[PDB]
RNA sequence: AGCUAGUAGGUGGGGUAACGGCUCACCUAGGCGACGAUCCCUAGCUGGUCUGAGAGGAUGACCAGCCACACUGGAACUGAG
RNA sequence: CCGCAGAAGAAGCACCGGCUAACUCCGUGCCAGCAGCCGCGGUAAUACGGAGGGUGCAAGCGUUAAUCGGAAUUACUGGGCGUAAAGCGCACGCAGGCGGUUUGUUAAGUCAGAUGUGAAAUCCCCGGGCUCAACCUGGGAACUGCAUCUGAUACUGGCAAG
């Protein structure tokens, strides 16, 4: 059941560089967008714990796709594992195909690359997939089916793809529309916009 | 009497065989006595999925353990030694 | 960078012959993250001078500690008027556990990995107290090593 | 008697008079043997010679077992004319809130024993108000938390 | 205190009774009330409330408070206890499952329709 | 009556430790000695001499390396009332490696690294820090 | 808070596919019990499962081993079982 | 798996005064009514009923039923007994518990090494297959237990001497 309705307003709940949509119309703060001025705009009651928490779990699992049985999971698998909870629940966030996709640039929203994984525009080592929570393992090759070839949906986001930067783990040649995944991020590499062990705390709770 | 026989422990649609030592009054997925290995039906034929002792079950056959036709079939199947 | 928090702040009463004459009471800590751990109570006739006034206490009477890189060399037990602390290493585990009142004052002295648990009455200032006197009483080993001829 | 405890333990009645109140054979059959609700019935001005209010139905088992007989249906006081206006001015100007007491019988009627009684002051929440607004202070005064 | 003391006589804990003993760890009970009426409640909740007496099928006969405003409960009526006490009232220590067999939803209700039985309206 | 020697020991040297005393007088005994030995080892007292032979007293000095007491907890594990052993492998160290958890094992008494060297355990006498 | 006299044991017979009061005749008057005998209530047990950092607490859902049962009760035969 | 028209055929529940994530209006006016607690509701209810709007989970959401945890609130690890619950009114004493100092001897308690065993299944670790997963499965460890053979004699204890 991936999220479906108004994603404006969800991101000014919070308020923060998420992600917007692909498409730009006049995206700036023009009257009202995130810290509404004028008569009103009341943006943080400044709760004092724990909520602080729950918002950078609500917004790291609105930003991945990820529903919040999941998300626990793959924090409990994170916390089995070694290294720090954190950095491996996030590695799990990011070797989610669909964010591999969306990375790559095939998807031009998440919810795209979601909405792509889903309908079978993805295929992985030659393989079609239609599972958008499969986890992609270092040295491995992602590669897009003909059919997928002829889709507006697919050139608009390759077109989009390369206004960003680039990561340290793709590299995607839109000739062949083929990626390589060649190493897991890190923290370092990751956007530093959101706190792990808050987080870990919570759930840990 | 005592038999080397196959019991069916895989989940639905994907059946997975273990050959066994156990006595013919038991069940199939009753007790036994000392387990020999495994074969795959699928057998995900790429990759392993039968292996079986030869040694353990010529020890109980000289014993008497009376062979089953599946369990000749599988050697017949693999090897008569090999 | 002086780490400053409170951490809660109740009302008094004293029941004087005209009514009641409402002050405030409050409870902080400072501290930067290598040691140097400081609380102070502070009472006022309003929440801002009352949190005021525990900060400036919290500021003097600072005493540090001797901490590993990240947490203690060694398990710990803080006793009190009323309430009892337990610290244990508790090496790596990506962050602390500690409760309410207790939390708050390890982050403030910048041990990231600790067990802290709390048994008895749960008051915020003798729970504090508590740490604060469990930490002064912990020992490092060069000190220990230097006290008791090392030889390790 | 229905002796109305709270009407007794609290702002007693001064002024009573015996009439009959208009009902419907719903509510009615057990009035006759006594079981009723009218603990502070709330009766307020109503056009019609101020209708009976604030009662209830009594819970004896006459249920059709959809409700007990009527949640809320029209009850009607009874008074020729003499004191609608002076109820309101009353009731604006005095202090005095009529209210029923008790359910006397001429064996037949169910007699609305309304009695006027002096609307009485709430108890000093001077303590629990400024109780509340320290709650609420402490709700909001924790802001400075990370 | 004394490891002997304790040895000749193991430390026991203390029985807790459950606070619905009448349903004798079952989530529900069926009954019919044997009386449906209103108490005078406690001291600072003046508010009148609604009980009835039933008896259960285990031949015990307990008091089960009624929520919602207005009530479809009388007398002679299979009902459903589900448990719950309210501190408002005293001795009272049950709760009515107001849409089993004999009760419908609060009347003119449109919220928490699936805590008060009324269903999803289409419009 | 007299039911531990060792706990009146341990009792013996807490009490002057917190009155600042600089030495303690008792009776001897050839376990009381192994005590002071094993401590002496580490260094937790300045030295230990019994002197008489009707009547051994032992006696034992305090090491101060400040105004606080060099020793600050010692605590008797294997009480008359409850006998304690452990393991090889499984011996408590008191404070993560800072002090001696006092251990008597089969070749005699020593300390709890010494017993995890040895590969042995025995009974733990007491806990000092 | 006492129980038990086929009950404790021995001497021989019979009986059991085998030991044995399993049973018979005799003799010895012991045996068990404050570490709970006898009696009352409850209960299938275990591997395990849940909850727990741990010691611990609850329970025996699925599956496996064992036990007992087949309207209630008693009895025997066939059959190696 | 390949083709077929069109998003065309598929979202609800609970909560929104502090515990805990979420604020405004209308009406009733200790009444109707909510609730686990604190506690609300006596004309201005972010708490009641409705409406608007937000938050938490989502083909699942809430109530209830049972266990543990938080309860260190049966505490052996890990409580206390002068005034909160708790030193028998006092003394003698058996079974019982513990026991001053030294030597020798026994190997009982204790410690070490080795063996068999702790069914399989299940937890866990390294891998593999079902579109990843759920699920299944290979190997390994663990199952801290139990008994046996040989040594250790510091401690407790059996025996012999003081
Ligand atoms: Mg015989
Ligand atoms: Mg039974
Ligand atoms: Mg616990
Ligand atoms: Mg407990
Ligand atoms: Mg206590
Ligand atoms: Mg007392
Ligand atoms: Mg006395
Ligand atoms: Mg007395």
């Amino acid at each position: 059941a991936r999220y479906l309705g108004p994603k404006l307003k969800l991101s000014r709940r919070e308020g923060t560089d998420l992600f917007l949509k692909s498409g730009v119309r006049a995206i700036d703060t023009k009257c009202k967008i995130e810290q509404a001025p004028g008569q009103h705009g009341a943006r943080k009651p400044r709760l004092s714990d724990y909520g602080v928490q729950l918002r950078e779990k609500q917004k790291v699992r609105r930003i991945y796709g990820v529903l919040e049985r999941q998300f626990r999971n793959y924090y409990k698998e994170a916390a089995r594992l070694k290294g720090n909870t954190g950095e491996n629940l996030l590695a799990l966030l990011e070797g989610r195909l669909d964010n591999v996709v969306y990375r790559m640039g095939f998807g031009a929203t998440r919810a795209e690359a979601r909405q792509l994984v889903s309908h079978k525009a993805i295929m992985v080592n030659g393989r079609v997939v239609n599972i958008a929570s499969y986890q992609v393992s270092p040295n491995d090759v992602v590669s897009i089916r003909e059919k997928a070839k002829k889709q507006s949906r697919v050139k608009a986001a390759l077109e989009l793809a390369e206004q960003r930067e680039k990561p340290t783990w793709l590299e995607v040649d839109a000739g062949k529309m083929e990626g390589t995944f060649k190493r897991k991020p890190e923290r370092s590499d990751l956007s530093a916009d959101i706190n792990e062990h808050l987080i870990v705390e919570l759930y840990s709770k | 009497m005592v038999t080397i026989r196959l019991a069916r422990h895989g989940a639905k649609k994907r059946p997975f065989y273990q050959v066994v030592v156990a006595d013919s009054r038991n069940a199939r997925n009753g007790r036994f006595i000392e387990r020999v290995g495994f074969f795959n039906p699928i057998a995900s034929e790429k990759e392993e999925g039968t292996r079986l002792d030869l040694d353990r079950i010529a020890h109980w056959v000289g014993q008497g353990a009376t062979i089953s036709d599946r369990v000749a079939a599988l050697i017949k199947e693999v090897n008569k030694a090999a | 960078e002086l780490q400053e928090k409170l951490i809660a702040v109740n009302r008094v009463s004293k029941t004087v012959k005209g009514g009641r004459i409402f002050s405030f009471t409050a409870l902080t800590v400072v501290g930067d993250g290598n040691g140097r751990v400081g609380f102070g109570y502070g009472k006022a006739r309003e929440v801002p001078a009352a949190i005021q006034k525990a900060m400036e206490k919290a500021r003097r009477n600072m005493i540090n500690v001797a901490l590993n890189n990240g947490t203690l060399q060694h398990p710990v037990k803080g006793v009190h008027t009323g309430s009892r602390v337990f610290m244990q290493p508790a090496s790596e585990g990506t962050g602390i556990i500690a409760g309410g009142a207790m939390r708050a004052v390890l982050e403030v002295a910048g041990v990231h990995n600790v067990l802290a648990k709390a048994y008895g009455s749960t008051n915020p200032i003798n729970v504090v107290r508590a740490t604060i006197d469990g930490l002064e009483n912990m020992n490092s080993p060069e000190m220990v090593a230097a006290k008791r001829g090392k030889s390790k | 008697i229905a002796l109305n405890k709270r009407a007794r333990h609290e702002y007693f009645i001064e002024e009573e008079f015996e009439a009959g109140l208009a009902l419907q054979g719903w509510e009615v059959k057990s009035l006759r043997a006594g079981k009723a609700n009218i603990s502070d019935s709330y009766v307020l001005l109503r056009d019609g010679e101020a209708f009976l209010f604030g009662a209830n139905i009594t819970p004896m088992a006459v249920a059709s077992t959809h409700v007990v007989c009527d949640p809320t249906r029209t009850r009607k006081l009874l008074l020729n004319q003499r004191e609608l206006d002076s109820l309101y001015g009353r009731v604006n100007r005095e202090g005095y809130t009529v209210v029923a007491l008790s359910l006397y019988w001429k064996n037949a009627w169910c007699k609305v024993k309304i009695g006027v009684a002096k609307g009485k002051k709430q108890h000093d929440k001077r303590s629990d108000i400024k109780e509340r607004e320290w709650q609420v202070d402490k709700a909001r005064i924790m802001k400075n938390a990370h | 205190a004394t490891v002997n003391q304790l040895v000749r006589k193991p430390r026991a804990r203390k029985v807790a009774k459950s606070n619905v003993p009448a349903l004798e760890a079952c989530p529900q009970k069926r009954g019919v009330c044997t009386r449906v009426y209103t108490t005078t409640p406690k001291k600072p909740n003046s508010a009148l409330r609604k009980v009835c007496r039933v008896r259960l099928t285990n031949g015990f006969e307990v008091t089960s408070y009624i929520g919602g405003e207005g009530h479809n409960l009388q007398e002679h009526s299979v009902i459903l206890i589900r448990g719950g006490r309210v501190k408002d009232l005293p001795g009272v220590r049950y709760h009515t499952v107001r849409g089993a067999l004999d009760c419908s939803g609060v009347k003119d209700r449109k919220q928490a329709r699936s805590k008060y039985g009324v269903k999803r309206p289409k419009a | 009556s007299m039911q531990d020697p060792i706990a009146d020991m341990l009792t013996r040297i807490r009490n002057g430790q917190a009155a600042n005393k600089a030495a303690v007088t008792m009776p001897s005994s050839k376990l009381k000695v192994a005590i002071a030995n094993v401590l002496k080892e580490e260094g937790f007292i300045e030295d230990f001499k019994v002197e008489g032979d009707t009547k051994p007293e032992l006696e034992l000095t305090l090491k101060y390396f400040q105004g606080k007491a060099v020793v600050e907890s010692i605590q008797r594990v294997s009480r008359p009332g409850l006998r304690i052993y452990k393991r090889k492998d499984e011996l408590p160290k008191v404070m993560a490696g800072l002090g001696i958890a006092v251990v008597s094992t089969s070749k005699g008494v020593m300390t709890d690294r010494a017993a995890r060297q040895a590969g042995l355990g025995g009974e733990i006498i007491c806990y000092v820090a």
